[PDB]
RNA sequence: ACGAGACUCUGGCAUGCUAACUAGUUACGCGACCCCCGAGCGGUCGGCGUCCCCCAACUUCUUAGAGGGACAAGUGGCGUU
RNA sequence: AUUGACGGAAGGGCACCACC
C-alpha cells in the first residue's frame, strides 16, 4: 500500500515544526534524532516517520509545503 | 597454517556447511566425490561452479562439504551454494579482493543463487483446507 | 586407494553380491524361495539370487552408519504399502530375512556384535569391501 | 515529616504491637490508632511520627508486605 | 524423588491448580469483593494471597475463616499441614479492576435496586477513579419476557490488536434473579502511568510524544571562556 | 567441591532472564567458574480446538499455545556458597531445580 | 596556476565514504571506510586503467564504519562504527586484534595519540571516553561533557599541554587537558551542530564546522578565536593540509580550499556534471584526506565513490 | 475517538555481541581399512579421546537472548510536481 | 419534510467464498 496514515504524518509535521535545525536529507541521521527526540513505542513505526521526515525535508528545499510552520517565514524577505 | 574458511548455503530446509581449506584440488560431499552425490540428472547443477570457474581457481583448495536438512534436490542446491560462497570467501580472506570481485562477477553474472539464499520457505496450512491457500469444497442445496 | 564411498553404490552392491555368491560361505534358509521380503510387496523377489544381493546391501550399509540392528535394518528395507481404496503408508521389512542375513554375515566373519548394542564390521568386513570396492573402480576404468 | 500511614491493620491490633513493630527501628513519637468512636478496636488505619524523618523512611521499605496477622499491611507516606 | 513428572504436565498441573483455586475462591469469597489470587512459594511455607476489597470479612472473626479457608486448601490440594499459609491484602484502587466491580454491581441488582441507577452509579465510580473509559454491558431478561442488552459507555476503549491484553481488563458474572438470569460484563481501559501500579507502564503504540525543545538563544559574535 | 547445575524453567523471557543474569553476577562477584547461561530448545505446548461449544458454524479453530524456557547453569562451588547465591528474591514465574553433581 | 585536478576515480563501494585516513610510512596505501559495514585498504596502482584497486576488505561490524584511523607505524587501524564497538585491525591479516564494547550508542568518531599509547572515542550518547592500546576502558568522561552528542574527537600532535579537542550537536568545541581529563577551555561560537574538529600539524590551530556553512578557526594555546571562513552549504569535513598553510572543506557537493594566510579560496573543486535533468541534487563530499606529501587529496563521497584531485604548478 | 493502520506471534538476514559434554565444528593423538616402489601435513570413519580440567581451541553449522536491519530510503519517469 | 429499507430504476467502486 505504501500510504502513510495519520500518525506518521502528523509526527513527522510536529517533529519538522519543532527540530527543523537538526534534519538533513539522509534517513538514517533523522530516524537517530526521531528517536533521541522522541519517544515512539516501536521501531517501525519509527522507520516510517523517519522516513516521511526526510521527504518532506526534500520538499521544504522546493518551497514551503502547506501544513508546516517553521522560522523559514522570517528569510523570506523578497 | 590455518588458511581456512568454513561457509554455508541455504535452500529451503537444507544447510550444506563447505570446508575450504588449503590443498590439492579435492572435492567431497559427505565423504562421497562430487560426481557420486545420487540425482545425477541434476549432475551439471553440481558441476556448475567448477564448470564456470575452470580447474586452476580450485586447484589450490580443498573442500569438504557436510549437508544436512530438506530433500534431495535442495540438498544439492545448497552444496551448489556452499561451494561457490567457500571459494568466494577464502578468495576474499586469503588471496586479494580484486580476484574475488571477478570471481563473483562470473558466478552472479551466470545466477544469483550461488551466492544469495533463497528466502522462500512452506507456508502453514490454515484451519479451512487442505493446505495454505486452498480450501474444502463448498456444498450448495 | 579406493574406498567404498569412492565407487558408485548401486555397482558395488553387485560386485559385492557377487562376490558373496562366488565364495561358498554364506547360509541360505530353506525359505528364501517362498517368501516377500516385507508385508508391503505383492510377489516375490523377481531375482533369484536375492539373499546374496540383500546381504551385500546390508553389508555396506553396516560399512557406513555402523551400530545397527535387526529395527533399523527393517526401516532401511521398508518401503510405501498400497491398502487398496485406503491412502498408502510406510511399513517396514520383514524381521526374519534381516536376522538371518545379519546372523549369516556374523558367520562369515565380516560383521559382529557391537559393544553399546547393535552390529558393526569387523576389521575383515572392512578389508573385504574396500578390496571390492577396488575392483569395481578398477573396472570402471578400462 | 516523619508520616507513616500503616494500612490494613487487624482487629487484635492495639497500640503496644505497633509499638513493638516499629520499635527496632528505632524510638516514637505519637502513635494514632483511628480506632472506632463507641466500639473498642480499630478502624483499618495508623498514624506514626518516628520523631525522626529518616528511620521512618527506612522502615516504610521493610515492614511493606510482611503479612502480620494474616493481613498483609501497606505502609506509605 | 519417587515422584517425577515431566515439565510440561508440570507447568499444566500447576496452572489448573491455580485456576480450580481462584474458581473456589470466587465462588467461596464473591460478597466480600475477591478480585484475585497470587500463590507465592517460599522455602518454608506457600503463601496464597488473597487480593479483596474487604479484607476483614475473608479474614473473618478473629481469624476464624482465613483458618477454614487454609484447612479446606490444605485438605483438597494434599499440601503438608501448616505448610500453606493464606494472607488477605486489600487492592490498591477499587475502580480500576473490572472483577470488583463487576461483583460490586452484581450485588446492587441483587439487592432492590434498578439496573440503570446501578449501572450509572458503577460507571461513575469507575470514571472518577481515573479510568480512561469504561463500558458496562448488561444483557438478559431487563424489561418483560423478551430479552435485550443495554450498554453504557464512558470514554475511550479500544478493542483489537495486542493492547488490548495489558491496557483492557474484563470480567463477566451472572446475577441469579427470580424472572432469569443476568449477564454482566465490565470492561475499564486502565490509564498509562510511567513506574507506577495504577496502570501500564509502557505506553499506547501509536502515541508519539514529542519532547518540547529547550530555549536555544543563539551567540552573536564567538566568545570563549578559560575555566 | 561440586559440580552444581541450577536449571530454571518459566513461561516468560523477561524475567527468566533477569533471574539469569542475578546468578550470573552474584556468581561472578564471589570467583566462580560460570559455564553461562545454556538454553535448551523452546518447548511449544499446542492445543487446537473447535472454537463452538455446539457443533454450528463456519468450522472455525482455535490455536492456543503455551511456551516454555529453559536455561542452564553450572557452578564449580561448595554447596554453602550456592545456597547464597541462590535466596535472592526469585519472580514467580521462574522455578529453578538445583541438582549437586547427582539424581 | 597552483590549481587542482581530477586524477581519477577509486570504485569499490556499496555505501556512502564515511572517512578516508592515510600514513607517512606507506604512501602506496589508503583506507576507506563506508556505510557497506567494510572497511577498504586500497593499494595505489597509479596507471591508466584505475588509479587505485581494492586489496584487502575488513568486515567486521554490523552497522555503519563511522571512523577510521591509521596508527603512526602503519600498521594497525582503529574503527569505529554505528553499531557501538571500537575494532583494532591487525592490517597485515586483515583481522582484528582487540574490540572494545564499552559504548552503548552509535560510535561517532575515533582518534589516536602521536605515540598510540592511548585513544580515545566519541558517540551518541554523549560521552568521551578513553581507552588504552589494551582493551580497558580506563576514563569516561561525564561531567561538563556535551548536552548533546558527540560527533568529532581529536588529539593533538604537540608535546607541549597535550590536549584532546572536541565537538559535538550543542553548538559548542570544548578543549580537554589530558593529564587530568578536565575541562580547560569551552568555544561558544558555532550556531549549529559541529560535524567535524581539526587541529593544525604545527599543533597552533584548530578547525570547526557544521550545519551553519561557516569554519572558525580557534587558537590552541590561549582559547582564543582567529576569525572565520563562509562555505556555501554544510561542512562535512575539515581537513588541514601538512606541506602547505591550507584548510581544505567538504561543503556541499564542492571542496573549497582556504588559504590561511591571504584568506582567499585558492581553488573550489567541483565535480562533473552528470545526470543533466534538473530534478536531484549532486553527491555531497563526506570526508577529506591529505597524503604526507601534500600533492593528493582524497575526497569520499554519496555516489559510493572515492575521488582524486592532484595538486598541479 | 472506535474500526483500518499501528500492535503481538511467526518467515527470511548477521563469519558482528552473549554463550554452551543435554549442540557441534576444526585441529591434535590413538585405532581400523585401502593403495605404495619405501611412499603421504594421502583418503574414508556418526570409531575412540582431549570433562581426571588442560593434558585443545572455537561458535561457522545447532540452540536462544539482546540489539541491528527496510523506510517507497536512493536514481529515472508519470502525477495538480 | 427527514431518517432507514426496498425498486423486475440510473451512475461509481470492490472481491479466485465473482469472472476472465
Ligand atoms: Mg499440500
Ligand atoms: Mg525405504
Ligand atoms: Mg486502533
Ligand atoms: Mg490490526
Ligand atoms: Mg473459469
Amino acid at each position: 500500500g505504501r500510504v502513510r496514515t495519520k500518525t506518521v504524518k502528523k509526527a513527522a509535521r510536529v517533529i519538522i515544526e519543532k527540530y527543523y535545525t537538526r534534519l538533513g536529507n539522509d534517513f538514517h541521521t533523522n530516524k537517530r534524532v526521531c528517536e533521541e527526540i522522541a519517544i515512539i513505542p516501536s521501531k517501525k513505526l519509527r522507520n516510517k516517520i523517519a522516513g516521511y521526515v526526510t521527504h518532506l525535508m526534500k520538499r521544504i528545499q522546493r518551497g514551503p509545503v502547506r501544513g508546516i510552520s517553521i522560522k523559514l517565514q522570517e528569510e523570506e524577505r523578497e | 597454517p590455518l588458511q581456512s574458511v568454513q561457509v554455508f548455503g541455504r535452500k529451503k530446509t537444507a544447510t550444506a556447511v563447505a570446508h575450504c581449506k588449503r590443498g590439492n584440488g579435492l572435492i567431497k560431499v559427505n565423504g562421497r566425490p562430487l560426481e557420486m552425490i545420487e540425482p545425477r540428472t541434476l549432475q551439471y547443477k553440481l558441476l556448475e561452479p567448477v564448470l564456470l570457474l575452470g580447474k586452476e581457481r580450485f586447484a589450490g583448495v580443498d573442500i569438504r562439504v557436510r549437508v544436512k536438512g530438506g530433500g534431495h534436490v535442495a540438498q544439492i542446491y545448497a552444496i551448489r551454494q556452499s561451494i561457490s560462497k567457500a571459494l568466494v570467501a577464502y578468495y576474499q580472506k586469503y588471496v586479494d579482493e580484486a580476484s574475488k570481485k571477478e570471481i563473483k562477477d562470473i558466478l552472479i553474472q551466470y545466477d544469483r543463487t550461488l551466492l544469495v539464499a533463497d528466502p522462500r520457505r512452506c507456508e502453514s496450512k490454515k484451519f479451512g483446507g487442505p493446505g495454505a491457500r486452498a480450501r474444502y469444497q463448498k456444498s450448495y442445496r | 586407494g579406493v574406498t567404498v564411498k569412492d565407487v558408485n553404490q548401486q555397482e558395488f552392491v553387485r560386485a559385492l553380491a557377487a562376490f558373496l555368491k562366488k565364495s561358498g560361505k554364506l547360509k541360505v534358509p530353506e525359505w528364501v524361495d517362498t517368501v516377500k521380503l516385507a508385508k508391503h510387496k505383492e510377489l516375490a523377489p523377481y531375482d533369484e539370487n536375492w539373499f546374496y544381493t540383500r546381504a551385500a546391501s546390508t553389508a555396506r550399509h553396516l560399512y557406513l552408519r555402523g551400530g545397527a540392528g535387526v529395527g533399523s535394518m527393517t526401516k532401511i528395507y521398508g518401503g510405501r504399502q498400497r491398502n487398496g481404496v485406503m491412502p498408502s503408508h510406510f511399513s517396514r521389512g520383514s524381521k526374519s530375512v534381516a536376522r538371518r542375513v545379519l546372523q549369516a554375515l556374523e558367520g562369515l566373519k565380516m560383521v559382529e556384535k557391537d559393544q553399546d548394542g547393535g552390529r558393526k564390521l569387523t576389521p575383515q568386513g572392512q578389508r573385504d569391501l574396500d578390496r571390492i570396492a577396488g575392483q569395481v573402480a578398477a573396472a570402471n576404468k578400462k | 515529616n516523619a508520616t507513616i500511614r500503616v494500612t490494613n491493620l487487624s482487629e487484635d491490633t492495639r497500640e503496644t504491637d505497633l509499638q513493638e513493630l516499629f520499635r527496632p527501628f528505632g524510638s516514637i513519637s505519637r502513635i494514632y490508632l483511628a480506632k472506632d468512636k463507641t466500639t473498642g478496636q480499630s478502624k483499618g488505619f495508623a498514624f506514626i511520627s518516628f520523631h525522626r524523618r529518616e528511620d521512618a523512611a527506612r522502615a516504610i521499605a521493610g515492614v511493606s508486605g510482611f503479612g502480620y496477622d494474616h493481613l498483609i499491611l501497606n505502609v506509605e507516606w | 524423588m519417587a515422584v517425577q513428572i515431566s515439565k510440561k504436565r508440570k507447568f499444566v498441573a500447576d496452572g489448573i491448580f491455580k485456576a480450580e483455586l481462584n474458581e473456589f475462591l470466587t465462588r467461596e469469597l464473591a460478597e466480600d469483593g475477591y478480585s484475585g489470587v497470587e500463590v507465592r512459594v517460599t522455602p518454608t511455607r506457600t503463601e496464597i494471597i488473597i487480593l479483596a476489597t474487604r479484607t476483614q470479612n475473608v479474614l473473618g472473626e478473629k481469624g476464624r475463616r482465613i483458618r477454614e479457608l487454609t484447612a479446606v486448601v490444605q485438605k483438597r490440594f494434599g499440601f503438608p499441614e501448616g505448610s500453606v499459609e493464606l494472607y488477605a491484602e486489600k487492592v490498591a484502587t477499587r475502580g480500576l479492576c473490572a472483577i470488583a466491580q463487576a461483583e460490586s454491581l452484581r450485588y446492587k441488582l441483587l439487592g432492590g435496586l434498578a439496573v440503570r441507577r446501578a449501572c450509572y452509579g458503577v460507571l461513575r465510580f469507575i470514571m472518577e477513579s481515573g479510568a480512561k473509559g469504561c463500558e458496562v454491558v448488561v444483557s438478559g431478561k431487563l424489561r418483560g419476557q423478551r430479552a435485550k442488552s443495554m450498554k453504557f459507555v464512558d470514554g475511550l476503549m479500544i478493542h483489537s490488536g495486542d493492547p488490548v491484553n495489558y491496557y483492557v481488563d474484563t470480567a463477566v458474572r451472572h446475577v441469579l434473579l427470580r424472572q432469569g438470569v443476568l449477564g454482566i460484563k465490565v470492561k475499564i481501559m486502565l490509564p498509562w502511568d510511567p513506574t507506577g501500579k495504577i496502570g501500564p507502564k509502557k505506553p499506547l503504540p501509536d502515541h508519539v510524544s514529542i519532547v518540547e525543545p529547550k530555549d536555544e538563544i543563539l551567540p552573536t559574535t564567538p566568545i570563549s571562556e578559560q575555566k | 567441591i561440586h559440580r552444581i547445575r541450577i536449571t530454571l524453567t518459566s513461561r516468560n523471557v523477561k524475567s527468566l532472564e533477569k533471574v539469569c543474569a542475578d546468578l550470573i553476577r552474584g556468581a561472578k562477584e564471589k570467583n566462580l567458574k560460570v559455564k553461562g547461561p545454556v538454553r535448551m530448545p523452546t518447548k511449544t505446548l499446542r492445543i487446537t480446538t473447535r472454537k463452538t461449544p455446539c457443533g454450528e458454524g463456519s468450522k472455525t479453530w482455535d490455536r492456543f499455545q503455551m511456551r516454555i524456557h529453559k536455561r542452564l547453569i553450572d557452578l564449580h562451588s561448595p554447596s554453602e556458597i550456592v545456597k547464597q547465591i541462590t535466596s535472592i528474591s526469585i519472580e514467580p514465574g521462574v522455578e529453578v531445580e538445583v541438582t549437586i553433581a547427582d539424581a | 596556476t597552483e590549481q587542482m585536478t581530477l586524477r581519477g576515480t577509486l570504485k569499490g563501494h556499496n555505501g556512502w565514504v564515511t572517512q578516508i585516513a592515510t600514513t607517512p610510512q606507506f604512501p602506496d596505501m589508503i583506507l576507506s571506510a563506508s556505510r557497506d559495514k567494510t572497511i577498504i585498504m586500497w593499494k595505489l596502482t597509479r596507471d591508466e586503467t584505475n588509479y587505485g584497486i581494492p586489496q584487502r576488505a575488513l568486515r567486521g561490524h554490523s552497522h555503519f564504519v563511522s571512523d577510521v584511523v591509521i596508527s603512526s607505524d602503519g600498521q594497525f587501524a582503529l574503527s569505529g562504527s554505528w553499531d557501538g564497538t571500537l575494532r583494532l585491525w591487525d592490517l597485515t591479516t586483515g583481522t582484528t586484534t582487540r574490540r572494545f564494547v564499552g559504548h552503548t550508542k552509535d560510535v561517532l568518531s575515533v582518534a589516536f595519540s602521536s605515540d598510540n599509547r592511548q585513544i580515545v572515542s566519541g558517540s551518541r550518547d554523549k560521552t568521551i571516553k578513553l581507552w588504552n592500546t589494551l582493551g580497558v576502558c580506563k576514563y569516561t568522561v561525564q561531567d561538563e561533557s556535551h548536552s548533546e552528542w558527540v560527533s568529532c574527537v581529536r588529539f593533538s600532535p604537540n608535546s607541549s599541554n597535550p590536549i584532546i579537542v572536541s565537538c559535538g550537536w550543542d553548538k559548542l568545541v570544548k578543549v580537554w587537558n589530558l593529564a587530568n581529563c578536565k575541562l580547560k577551555t569551552n568555544h561558544i561560537g558555532h550556531t549549529g551542530y559541529l560535524n567535524t574538529v581539526t587541529v593544525s600539524p604545527d599543533g597552533s590551530l584548530c578547525a570547526s564546522g557544521g550545519k551553519d556553512g561557516q569554519a572558525m578557526l580557534w587558537d590552541l594555546n590561549e582559547g582564543k578565536h582567529l576569525y572565520t571562513l563562509d562555505g556555501g552549504d554544510i561542512i562535512n569535513a575539515l581537513c588541514f593540509s601538512p606541506n602547505r598553510y591550507w584548510l581544505c572543506a567538504a561543503t556541499g557537493p564542492s571542496i573549497k580550499i582556504w588559504d590561511l594566510e591571504g584568506k582567499i579560496i585558492v581553488d573550489e573543486l567541483k565535480q562533473e556534471v552528470i545526470s543533466t535533468s534538473s530534478k536531484a541534487e549532486p553527491p555531497q563530499c563526506t570526508s577529506l584526506a591529505w597524503s604526507a606529501d601534500g600533492q593528493t587529496l582524497f575526497a569520499g563521497y554519496t555516489d559510493n565513490l572515492v575521488r582524486v584531485w592532484q595538486v598541479t604548478i
